[PDB]
RNA sequence: GGGGUAGAAUUCCAGGUGUAGCGGUGAAAUGCGUAGAGAUCUGGAGGAAUACCGGUGGCGAAGGCGGCCCCCUGGACGAAGACUGACGCUCAGGUGCGAAAGCGUGGGGAGCAAACAGGAUUAGAUACCCUGGUAGUCCACGCCGUAAACGAUGUCGACUUGGAGGUUGUGCCGGCGUGGCUUCCGGAGCUAACGCGUUAAGUCGACCGCCUGGGGAGUACGGCCGCAAGGUUAAAACUCAAAUG
């Protein structure tokens, strides 16, 4: 996230364009998941779950 | 795919020159699988950029 | 059996190079040398610093050649130190259509 | 001493602290403040106020330099990330850029064990 | 960093805690002997240890029973504590005997 | 495996045509030609226990394609052990 | 399977700049720092792992397998044919493979971390929390042979309404088909029920493994295997009138 202030530009307008910048790159997010170890069989169970609940959505927009 | 290829292969990265996601990109997942590897040959050659 | 041979060479020997390929290509069609395509793309920016450097002269390659010279072909860029780095692939066919 | 035309603001925003530090553009220190010398103990320094503070206390002391333009390079997921350029643009330096300097591993080294709390 | 390196020595004065073991009259023998072996560890290391026995409901009766087990504590802990104070009344539904380090 | 020219050789030697692909000969002399090709492999690589399993399946196949020969025609199989050096 | 190599990051070392904190928690303290830390910048060293891509995506008999490149190598699948001519299915014993921990010998050791040391918490705290930290985690070779090694569902073959997806071939003219693998729902049927439902737990056939109340016990004894840790095979007395889904 490198945010060059452009030609006459705000502070407050600048700012919310750098946090913007980290928020999509995923910097906060990704920090947080690196604090702690995670070992294989939890990480594929979160993410088997993610499916699940992703899944499971699509058939409650369906349906109804 | 071709690693040479950098035009095309820019579209399919970030600024901070991540992979980007097939559900974004819309890509089908056998070019994305040719995508990601010329993506990462690029890089070793420093035609594309691995971070930053 | 159709590889594909980019290497990067040391900005400042961009003199070199033209007897370097020679000697490659020479090795190559010694041994039922095919030089599909060979492109000396020049001396490009490149991406990120590689060894402090910012700029290497690129070259591109495409050979039908012994599986054996190219072992022996990536032996000599290891050696020479002028040559900074290099990515031998395979390919399935030849290609002699241009690259950019 | 020397006089700095433009200068670098590296935040160190941790969880638990933050520290701001200007330097030149080639990373010579020239002053320093932390959120926990601000006067705040224990998880008081864990606020954004906190670090608000300590990049007033470390544009005090890069007075004598006499920058006007820095570039600010943050760096952690701590809470006072954007609390210290909002301070440090209102101590008058014009913020020509901002960069997120966190460093990810491509992977890198296996971290700690989780917190059983 | 200065007077730390001074103060480093002023900390290391050990500070004496008291800790708490609470008896009950009918406390088996293998269980007294963990809690003696616990105070044992206590008052090795000078560390004060209170003693408490718990009372509860009509326990208040046989009051004495519960004195016995204070009274056996002090003479097991004899040679490696002495007693800074015994108990006389039930305080509350308690007895507390505080031993000290020798 | 086999090139296809290390096939068409070993087709056209212990078959009775170039076509003939099918017949107990070829198969097991092309199953031995790998077999005996994979030898220098696994000296080398001792711990590719997953390609060895494969090895295992061709000296398997073998072996049940050769008992079928003998019982089918035994100076079939007689002189197909001995050109190919077969023990059995 | 083997070899090479790239970038990021942690740690450490050497310097420069700089100055009083750093780190940590529920709150602290231990710890680190004026012999200059933390921070920041430049360079170097070393080990381990490969962000994004990444997907109820793929591959593999199972265990498992994730940077990129080459070398060696196993399997699967599709299209048309051509060929062999029942050569098949299953498999007690046997043989091999088999996560992690562990064991032997020799290397390696960044990060992490059983044990352990100190700091806390508490009635106690042999813990959870904090600061450190050894084996180990890594490599080679040999050993061990077990896991909720799970789909808690043996292998092979045939048959029996549907719907919506994913992945990977292929023919024909985005459309219209047709193969392989795979996710979710659901019909008959089945099931104690939950559920399963063409990838069956349906309807059948072949062969193997296994069960016969709970605890005692996967224990004892004996055999076999192991350097050891232990594994494997595997009871009974006795006691209960239950245990269980
Ligand atoms: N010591 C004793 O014999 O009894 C006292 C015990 O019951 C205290 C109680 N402890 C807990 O729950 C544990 N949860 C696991 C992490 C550690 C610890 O925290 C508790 O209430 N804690 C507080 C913090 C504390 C410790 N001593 C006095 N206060 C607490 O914040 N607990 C949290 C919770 O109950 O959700 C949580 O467990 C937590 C966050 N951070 C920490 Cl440390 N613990
Ligand atoms: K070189
Ligand atoms: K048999
Ligand atoms: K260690
Ligand atoms: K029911
Ligand atoms: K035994
Ligand atoms: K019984
Ligand atoms: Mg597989
Ligand atoms: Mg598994
Ligand atoms: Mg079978
Ligand atoms: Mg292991
Ligand atoms: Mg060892
Ligand atoms: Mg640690
Ligand atoms: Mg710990
Ligand atoms: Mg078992
Ligand atoms: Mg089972
Ligand atoms: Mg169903
Ligand atoms: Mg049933
Ligand atoms: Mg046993």
């Amino acid at each position: 996230p490198v945010i060059k202030v452009r030609e006459n530009e705000p502070f407050d307008v600048a700012l919310r364009r750098f946090k913007r910048s980290c928020e999509k790159a995923g910097v906060l997010a990704e920090v947080r998941r690196r604090e702690f170890y995670e070992k294989p069989t939890t990480e594929r169970k979160r993410a088997k779950a993610s499916a699940v609940k992703r899944h499971a959505k699509k058939l409650a927009r369906e349906n109804a | 795919i071709d690693y040479k290829d950098i035009a095309t292969l820019k579209n399919y990265i970030t600024e901070s020159g991540k992979i980007v996601p097939s559900r974004i990109t819309g890509t089908r997942a056998k070019y994305q699988r040719q995508l990601a590897r010329a993506i990462k040959r690029a890089r070793y050659l420093s035609l594309l950029p691995y971070t930053d | 059996r159709h590889y594909e041979i980019v290497f990067m060479v040391h900005p400042d020997q961009s003199e070199q190079v033209p007897g370097m390929i020679e000697r490659y290509t020479a090795a190559i069609t010694g041994a039922e040398g095919k030089i599909h395509r060979l492109e000396d793309w020049g001396r490009r920016q490149l991406a990120y610093p590689i060894n402090k450097l910012h700029k290497a002269h690129y070259v591109l390659m495409n050979v039908e050649a012994p599986q054996e010279v190219i072992d022996e072909l990536e032996t000599t860029f290891r050696f020479n130190d002028a040559v900074i780095r290099s990515m031998v692939m395979r390919t399935k066919h030849a290609v002699t259509e241009a690259s950019p | 001493r020397k006089q700095v035309s433009d200068g670098v603001a590296h935040i160190h925003a941790s969880f638990n602290n933050t520290i701001v530090t200007i330097t030149d553009r080639q990373g010579n220190a020239l002053g320093w403040a932390t959120a926990g010398g601000s006067g705040f103990r224990g998880s008081r320094k864990s606020t954004p106020f906190a670090a608000q503070v300590a990049a007033e206390r470390c544009a005090d002391a890069v007075k004598e330099y006499g920058i006007k333009n820095l570039e600010v390079m943050v760096k952690g997921p701590g809470p006072g990330r954007e609390s210290t350029i909002r301070a440090l643009n209102a101590a008058g330096f014009r913020i020509t850029n901002i960069t997120d300097v966190t460093p990810i591993p491509h992977x890198g080294c296996r971290p700690p064990k989780k917190r059983r709390v | 960093e200065k007077s730390k390196s001074s103060k480093e020595q002023k900390k290391k004065q050990k500070v004496i805690q008291v800790k708490e073991i609470k008896f009950r009259p009918g406390t088996d023998e293998g269980d007294y002997q963990v809690k003696l072996r616990s105070l044992i560890r206590f008052l090795e290391e000078g560390d004060k240890a209170k003693i408490t026995l718990r009372f509860r409901g009509r326990e208040m009766a046989h009051q004495q029973i519960g004195m016995e087990v204070l009274n056996r504590v002090k003479d097991d802990l004899q040679e490696l504590a002495v007693v800074e104070s015994f108990p006389t009344k039930i305080e509350g539904r308690q007895m507390i005997m505080v031993l000290a380090p020798k | 495996s086999l090139s296809t020219e290390a096939t068409a050789k070993i087709v056209s030697e212990f078959g009775r045509d170039a076509n003939d692909t099918g017949s107990t000969e070829v198969q097991v002399a092309l199953l031995t030609a790998q077999i005996n090709h994979l030898q220098g492999h696994f000296a080398e690589h001792k711990k590719d226990h997953h390609s060895r399993r494969g090895l295992l399946r061709m000296v398997s196949q073998r072996r049940k394609l050769l008992d079928y020969l003998k019982r089918k025609d035994v100076a079939r199989y007689t002189q197909l052990i001995e050109r190919l050096g077969l023990r059995r």
